[PDB]
């Protein structure tokens, strides 16, 4: 389940480990793009939220 | 017209001038050429 087209999908994720790898690394998704930098290189970095 | 290389495995030594074009591994896919999804043509 996801935002329908009247509401964004913003979820906050906080006070957890992010495994950036593996969203970078999956074959589940069609398609995946990146502003900075790939995930797998994020993966050991710390952000807000 | 003029390409610039945006895809590199590693940086470049001073005065260096590295010139191969061969489409490479990104991710997690064990490929080189077959160019989508996690393997990429290095300039653009």
């Amino acid at each position: 389940r996801f935002a329908s087209v009247y509401a964004w999908n913003r979820k906050r994720i906080s006070n957890c480990v992010a495994d950036y790898s593996v969203l970078y690394n999956s074959a589940s998704f069609s398609t995946f793009k990146c502003y900075g930098v790939s995930p797998t290189k994020l993966n050991d970095l710390c952000f807000t939220n | 017209n003029y390409l610039y290389r945006l895809f590199r495995k590693s940086n470049l030594k001073p005065f260096e001038r590295d010139i191969s074009t061969e489409i490479y591994q990104a991710g997690s896919t064990p490929c080189n050429g077959v160019e989508g999804f996690n393997c990429y043509f290095p300039l653009q």
